[PDB]
């Protein structure tokens, strides 16, 4: 059967609200009521996957969270928040955040331990600034794409096979921009990022003068024929069939159409938004060289979308990959959510009732083809305050649970950075899939289904 | 809600529920044939959920269901109807049919197609918007008859399609070029292709059926008061000769870029199919039409002469029903024309079926042999071809009976093949090896223009 276990409780989050909510810090029995908590839903919210930091940031101040194991009464070092760093980091006039990050970077040392080197902190500005702090709060990079707002950030990582069919995609870091698609090597932020912390760490004993700051990698896509993109997936580097070669080419010419004798590799990424709902774009790779203080970097290539599912109506505003990266869920504003097979660009299920829900995935591997894997679709009603986990396609509510209407549901779909093939069956350490924070219990919730469910 | 998406999905959901598709069917395996001597119904219907109109087609074979009292018996494996029906072998190659039953080798199905014409659906998004109505309809109600969508054009005839069972889908997709790198001209690009899009991690695989079928097609054939009776020009037209390979496993033989053993004079099995050249100019059917008494029933006379050695025996049975017609009309005040042309139908008709007996015996000579009881062979060989466009040739090619239409050929071993068609059958654990072992199907046809793939994959959707 499903259930709920809690795992971690805050030390203590009026702290935070106090510090990011200046305003909200006796009577004659006056009838004071009507309390809820909004504010985790204002918020900036990060929490690593391996649980070694949480970044929460309001307008332009981020709050660093960091653990500490204290034995209780009973002697167990249960796991407690206690805030680590407080502070404002804008630093132009007018400055204000619009998304954070926090990876876990591997240890290239062979560290059989489960210690992650450090959780850097990733955040984009509204101005155009890409900047990334120590957990301490140290700044280490400060980095402007495109002179406007910074919409989204999602980091791809390494994870093992489930069957041999499965292929591998490359370690990625993606920024989305209003019309403009932003890619960074996750392999040149793994040698930047050490490099920078080192700098730092030598300048505050050794005393390294200042170093040139070195650019890193970026490639800027210019996104055509839309009107508003809202969220994008990066489904990432796919190769056709022959027969799905000639279906494509078929249908995009006609009858006169040619074929070539050597189909092209194209990355796929998904848009979300208004005008087109829903547009699948694919860029050509190893087209354009990759390029290496300047908003107006020269686009590297022109990106217009293929196709779509065409609802001026419709404006979506969100979209998740599933970990197999087969299957995406997008929530619209008509309180209603759809499913859709990426290598196709159809739907397949569409719940109704949603109203500002929000998405996670778990995948359930069959404890023993190597395992009859299974994944699970979790949906999270916030005004009904409900969280309903239904099955990777089709297949009934496996659970529902009644939890507060102001949680707040965590689904990171990234691990450890910088671990390769062997390192990874070697040895380790523990990664969660989603976690629900709660500010009434204050505390972290994990949710667990059993595989032998599915079934039915 | 009800969008105009939503509108046409509910509208689907009614079509296909006013029906009665909804659940699980169980019949009976189809014997030899059943496409053939068996008829097919037909229900139309019209749905429109902006302004684009659409056109409902539901086919279905006639099934004499015997017992019912069965209360639907349910297993807990239990693959869809058409899946299984997706590797029947027995009715291949029909000699008449939709182009979605000889293809795809079905029974029922239902086509969504553009209501009317002057409709064609182009840009992808708009077949894409379909195709996901179409599986969020069979998602919805639980119809497991396979459903499809028009796509391009009408004369190009491309269909997209969808069928779902209880944790498995099958995808009806095609393709239909004109022009194709060399290496998918044999059997091998084909198997290649299939076994690129089948992808199942597990490499060892077993061999794939295969279904070979060759379509000839031959043109030349090389060498008082009497009314004049006879066509001028041959009635026939064309003489299409089609060998078949019925059951081959692959690596049995090969057929590549450079070796073939494609040899239509080993083909176990062998049919022909004859073609009528239109307007066969007759000198009987127009010699008393251009007077329109007395001339009524000359021909019925004349006819019975030319058939007293040939004895059709139909025209008695067409003469006794002409005579029971007229017998009250033959009188009424003015006759009408109606008649006149009813009996010039049936006198034509009567001269161009006897006029093409005649021709088809001179081009296989029934009488140009010694032997009786190959002649005789010969005969009954003959006159068979012009009812039903399918006979068999006794002995394939090897039979004198068939020894004589190598001759004809070798007059003209055999012309390229205007046609081949081959079909591929495989049952793999796609797409993860964790998954159901599911049956994959491919149909092709290659001609000198044409290029047509119609492939039914199946896959997995509760452990992918």
């Amino acid at each position: 059967a499903c259930s709920i276990v809690q795992f971690c409780y805050f030390q203590d989050l009026q702290a935070a609200r106090d510090f990011l909510f200046p305003h909200l810090r006796e009577e004659e029995g006056n009838t004071c009521k009507t309390q809820k908590t909004s504010w985790l839903q204002d918020c900036v919210l990060s929490l690593s996957p391996t649980n070694d930091l949480m970044v929460i940031a309001r307008e332009q101040k981020a709050v660093f969270l960091v653990p500490k194991w204290k034995y209780s009464d009973k002697g167990k070092e249960e796991m407690q928040f206690a805030v680590g760093w407080s502070g404002s980091l804008n630093v132009e006039e007018g400055e204000c955040v619009t998304s954070a990050l926090c990876i876990p970077l591997a240890s290239q040392k062979r560290s059989s331990t489960g210690r992650p080197d450090w959780t850097c902190i990733v955040v984009g500005f509204t101005s155009g600034y890409v900047r990334f702090y120590t957990e301490n709060g140290v700044l280490l990079l400060a980095q402007l794409l495109n002179e406007d707002p910074v919409l989204q950030l999602k980091c791809r990582t390494y994870e093992i096979p489930r069957h041999p069919g499965v292929t591998e995609q490359n370690e990625e870091l993606s920024i989305l921009y209003p019309a403009a698609i932003v890619t960074i090597d996750g392999f040149s932020l793994f040698q930047s990022l050490r490099a920078c912390r080192n700098q730092v760490a030598k300048a505050a004993a050794s005393g390294n003068e200042n170093i040139q700051p070195p650019p890193l990698a970026y490639k800027k896509w210019g996104l055509q024929d839309i009107d508003t993109i809202i969220d994008h997936a990066s489904v990432g580097i796919m190769t056709l069939s022959p027969f799905d070669q000639m279906k494509t080419a078929s249908n995009i010419g006609g009858f006169n159409a040619a074929i070539k004798n050597s189909p092209p590799a194209m990355s796929q990424y998904i848009t979300v938004g208004s005008n087109p709902f829903t547009g699948f774009f694919y860029a050509l790779e190893g087209s354009t060289q990759p390029l290496l203080q300047k908003p107006k970097v020269e686009p590297a290539t022109p990106l217009a979308v293929r196709f779509g599912l065409p609802d001026s109506r419709r404006h979506g505003e969100s979209i998740c990959l599933s970990p197999c990266n087969t299957l995406a869920a997008v929530t619209d504003d008509f309180g209603r959510v759809i499913l859709l097979d990426v290598a196709r660009g159809i739907a397949i299920r569409m719940w109704k009732g949603y109203r500002d829900a929000q998405i996670g995935w778990i995948q359930t591997v069959e404890d023993l083809g190597p395992s009859r894997v299974a994944q699970f679709l979790v949906i999270y009603a916030p005004r009904r305050g409900i969280l309903e986990v239904w099955s990777t396609q089709q297949g009934p509510r496996v659970g529902a649970f009644n939890v507060g209407k102001h949680c707040r549901l965590l689904y990171p779909g990234y691990k450890i950075m910088g671990l390769n093939n062997v390192t990874s069956q070697s040895w380790q350490p523990q990664t969660y899939q989603i976690c629900l924070v709660d500010p009434v219990s204050g505390s972290v919730k994990t949710v667990n289904v059993p595989f032998h469910l599915a079934l039915s | 809600t009800a969008s105009e998406w939503e509108r046409f999905i509910s509208k689907v959901e009614e079509v296909l529920n006013d029906w009665k598709l909804i659940g699980n069917s169980l019949g009976k395996p189809l014997e030899k044939g059943i496409f053939t001597s068996g008829t097919w119904e037909e229900k139309s219907d019209e749905i429109s959920f902006a302004d684009f109109k659409f056109s409902v087609t539901h086919h279905y074979l006639v099934q004499e269901s015997t017992d019912k009292e069965g209360k639907d018996e349910l297993l807990e494996d239990v693959v869809p109807q058409s899946m299984q029906d997706l590797l029947g072998m027995n009715n291949d190659f029909p000699p008449r049919a939709h182009c979605l039953v000889r293809w795809y080798g079905l029974r029922e199905f239902v086509v969504i197609a553009p209501a009317a014409h002057s409709d064609a659906v182009l840009s992808e998004s708009k077949c894409n918007l379909l195709l996901s109505s179409v599986s969020i309809a069979l998602g919805n109600t639980g119809c497991q008859v396979p459903l499809f969508v028009q796509i391009h054009h009408k004369w190009r005839r491309m269909y997209v399609g969808e069928c779902q069972g209880p944790g498995v889908r099958t995808d009806f997709e095609m393709v239909h070029l004109r022009k194709v790198p060399n290496q998918y001209t044999h059997l091998s690009g084909l198997l290649d292709i299939f076994k690129s899009k089948i992808g199942c991690p597990l490499t060892p695989l077993p061999p794939v059926s295969i279904a070979i079928r060759f379509t000839y097609v031959l043109q030349d054939w090389q060498q008082f008061g009497k009314l004049p009776f006879g066509a001028c020009e041959d009635p026939i037209s064309e003489l299409h000769l089609a060998t078949t390979w019925p059951h081959l496993t692959e690596g049995i033989i090969v057929d590549n870029d450079v070796y073939s053993d494609l040899d239509p004079i080993q083909a176990p099995h062998w049919s022909v199919r004859v073609r009528k050249a239109e307007n066969p100019q007759c000198l009987l059917g127009d010699f008393v039409t251009e007077f329109f008494p007395c001339v009524i029933h000359a021909a019925v006379l004349k006819v019975k002469e030319e058939e007293s050695l040939e004895n059709i025996s139909s025209v008695k049975k067409i003469i006794k029903q002409i005579i029971s017609h007229s017998s009250k009309v033959l009188h009424f005040p003015n006759p009408e024309d109606k008649k006149l042309e009813e009996i010039i139908h049936q006198i034509t008709n009567v001269e161009a079926l006897i006029a093409r007996a005649r021709s088809l015996k001179a081009k296989f000579g029934t009488e140009k042999c010694e032997q009786e009881e190959e002649k005789e062979d010969l005969e009954r060989f003959v006159s068979c071809l012009l009812e039903q466009p399918e006979v068999l040739v006794t002995g394939a090619g090897r039979g004198h009976a068939g020894r004589i239409i190598h001759k004809l050929f070798v007059n003209a071993d055999f012309p390229p093949p205007a046609g081949r068609e081959f079909i591929l059958r495989t049952t793999v654990p796609r797409p993860a090896p964790y998954s159901k072992a599911l049956p994959q199907r491919m149909y092709s046809v290659l001609t000198k223009e044409d290029f047509r793939l119609a492939g039914a994959f199946s896959s997995d959707t509760s452990f992918f």
